[PDB]
RNA sequence: AGGACCGAACCGACUAAUGUCGAAAAAUUAGCGGAUGACUUGUGGCUGGGGGUGAAAGGCCAAUCAAACCGGGAGAUAGCU
RNA sequence: GUUUAUUAAAAACACAGCACUGUGCAAACACGAAAGUGGACGUAUACGGUGUGACGCCUGCCCGGUGCCGGGAGGUUAAU
RNA sequence: CUUUAAUGUUUGAUGUUCUAACGUUGACCCGUAAUCCGGGUUGCGGACAGUGUCUGGUGGGUAGUUUGACUGGGGCGGUC
């Protein structure tokens, strides 16, 4: 039974990733939300 | 975008209102066409999308005071 | 030639082949190829546009010269070539120059022929003249709407014009479809008829054989669901509609042409 | 819309009169070939100043350059030789880039845009007449014999 | 040669039994279909919610789909319990 | 061959073939307030839509009604 | 006033021609080692097409909604 996670870690850089929220306007406010909250993690790190 | 370059007219949101009364959100659009003006001080032609009234405007006036007006304002034309 | 394969199987039954044997057996001519990705019927915001479309066998793109801008220069046919883009088949000429070039091959070329360009061009099939210069009455190819634009009717395999009249700087083309258009004087056309005029007489035989040439299934209107054909629904084959385009436009007989500006050059319509 | 004339237009031009005219035609033909000034209430002291007749003669010395200049060839006549074809069918249609280069190099230096040609692109071989205007009331005639090659 | 034949890997899921607080939020055992093709598969891309995609079942779109998920309008409204 | 992943694998869907219809190329059509892109680096022996569904015999009568195409005698008919 | 006609006025529909608006997904040159874009020369269309405001027609393509109660369950029928 194949699952719905099926980790890579490139695909997931590239999908959450720090730079991938910079490069658009709606990224940068989930990082500023994110900010707010005082959330540890800002997104996915290596 | 559709703003004239003299005027600067801009398209405005508004409401249709049909027998009924009905209110849709419509959009009314400046009548914008872009033409060529033959300018003797600098001897050239210059094109700027100017809408209908703005080419009355320019007629009234001189096209020299015109480019004056948009050179101060500071957009390039 | 057209060879019908024996039934040895299903699939095979109704294939009827189309083969040519002075086609040229071997790998085209490199400097005039092009790679050609697929699109699959998607355009740049990445959506279904053209339905229908998808897969199929990898083909390159050839360079072919529609133009024939090369004026006064004798050129020789080497070969005949299989164009995988293109119903006809083109034709590599090597001109008296040194220079390589693609042509639609008509239906008299073959290997060895001389063609020719410009207004000192003689008659023969395969040479291109401004219309101006083209007796009335002579089947041309590869017509050109403008001057110098490239060459636009009469392209596909058995395909040709007439000329019918020749009023002032206009000339008067019956295309392939009945319709008579207005076409400048000054521009080019290739005397003959667009070859392998048998490419009409295959079936394909199966349903493999429509699926690697880059063509998907058709789903029919009615046995879809309301939400998604204007047919479609209720139980037992219902229709109760008047045929429509997916997106309710009316079919079966409405007329669609609305340009108001190519129409000067219109004499008659299809009939 | 009002404005002053200074070329003799053929319909309604008379040196400078307050006659009505659409936006349009001013807009696009008159002010940017020169052929008037808009003038609204700023230039009619100043046309009727250094407009009134201080131009008048500049204008005119133009018409009189222009007729001296179409008669600066007495003959008239145009000759170019052209490779033909068997029977007619000219080898290709010519307009006024050949002529006019001909015509500069030994004859009469005048403008491109100055020839016109009537009777079409000279596409039958043979004498063709061909209307010069060097100016709107100054009308030329030349006669051109293309001859086979 | 073949959307050819028999048959493993591989892909799929026609029948039966078991299992239904299971080993498993669809599996196991014994049979079963395709298996050079309209095949299958790895990696990476593209299509975003009245939209996508669909050999078309209202199927699928992160175990959720006749309109996904998250936050907000919002303590929606409830002649009902 | 494909289909309701997880109760329906089928007569359903697709299919080669057939017919109608639209489209002359800045094509019809589709996605986009627009630019632009797909169709197609193709152009009527091509492309889109619709129905039927290999192959053999074939496919009759009806234009009232609703669509679609063409006409203009006459009537009615908006902004202005 | 009924009956008719020379020149001048408002004229509007129609037709022909022209180019200077405008279009050019025609060719060529330059910015530029650039199928974008802009400028220039020329060709072809040309006051048409196209676009804005107003307006008639079409418009389940899309949207918001409605589609009563009594009733020997409801529906049908009947009644108000």
């Amino acid at each position: 039974m194949k699952r719905t996670f099926q980790p890579s870690v490139l695909k997931r850089n590239r999908s959450h990733g720090f730079r991938a929220r910079m490069a658009t306007k709606n990224g940068r406010q989930v990082l500023a939300r994110r900010r707010a909250k005082g959330r540890a993690r800002l997104t996915v790190s290596k | 975008s559709r703003v004239c370059q003299v005027t600067g007219k801009r398209p405005v949101t508004g409401n249709n209102r049909s027998h009924a009364l009905n209110a849709t959100k419509r959009r009314f659009l400046p009548n914008l066409h872009s033409h060529r003006f033959w300018v003797e001080s600098e001897k050239r032609f210059v094109t700027l999308r100017v809408s209908a009234k703005g080419m009355r405007v320019i007629d009234k006036k001189g096209i020299d005071t015109v480019l004056a007006e948009l050179r101060a304002r500071g957009e390039k034309y | 030639a057209v060879v019908k394969c024996k039934p040895t199987s299903p699939g095979r039954r109704h294939v009827v082949k189309v083969v040519n044997p002075e086609l040229h057996k071997g790998k085209p001519f490199a400097p005039l190829l092009e790679k050609n990705s697929k699109s699959g019927g998607r355009n740049n915001n990445g959506r279904i546009t053209t339905r229908h479309i998808g897969g199929g066998h990898k083909q390159a793109y050839r360079i072919v010269d529609f133009k024939r801008n090369k004026d006064g220069i004798p050129a020789v046919v080497e070969r005949l070539e299989y164009d995988p883009n293109r119903s006809a088949n083109i034709a590599l000429v090597l001109y008296k120059d040194g220079e390589r070039r693609y042509i639609l091959a008509p239906k008299g070329l073959k290997a060895g022929d001389q063609i020719q360009s410009g207004v000192d061009a003689a008659i023969k099939p395969g040479n291109t003249l401004p219309m101006r210069n083209i007796p009335v009455g002579s089947t041309v190819h590869n017509v050109e709407m403008k001057p110098g634009k490239g060459g636009q009717l009469a392209r596909s395999a058995g395909t040709y014009v007439q000329i019918v009249a020749r009023d002032g700087a206009y000339v008067t083309l019956r295309l392939r479809s009945g319709e008579m258009r207005k076409v400048e004087a000054d521009c080019r056309a290739t005397l003959g008829e667009v070859g392998n005029a048998e490419h009409m007489l295959r079936v394909l035989g199966k349903a493999g054989a429509a699926r690697w040439r880059g063509v998907r299934p058709t789903v029919r209107g009615t046995a879809m669901n309301p939400v998604d054909h204007p047919h479609g629904g209720g139980e037992g084959r219902n229709f109760g509609k008047h045929p429509v385009t997916p997106w309710g436009v009316q079919t079966k007989g409405k007329k669609t042409r609305s340009n108001k500006r190519t129409d000067k050059f219109i004499v008659r319509r299809r009939s | 819309m009002q404005v002053i004339l200074l070329d003799k237009v053929a319909n309604l031009g008379s040196l400078g009169d307050q006659v009505n005219v659409k936006a349009g035609y001013a807009r696009n033909f008159l002010v940017p070939q020169g052929k008037a000034v808009p003038a609204t209430k700023k230039n009619i002291e100043f046309f009727e100043a250094r407009r009134a007749e201080l131009e008048a003669k500049l204008a005119e010395v133009l018409a009189a350059a222009n007729a001296r200049a179409e008669k600066i060839n007495a003959l008239e006549t145009v000759t170019i030789a052209s490779k033909a074809g068997d029977e007619g069918k000219l080898f290709g249609s010519i307009g006024t880039r050949d002529i006019a280069d001909a015509v500069t190099a030994a004859g009469v230096e005048v403008a491109k845009s100055e020839v016109r040609l009537p009777n079409g692109v000279l596409r039958t071989t043979g004498e063709h007449e061909v209307s010069f205007q060097v100016h709107s009331e100054v009308f030329a005639k030349v006669i051109v014999n293309v001859v086979a090659e």
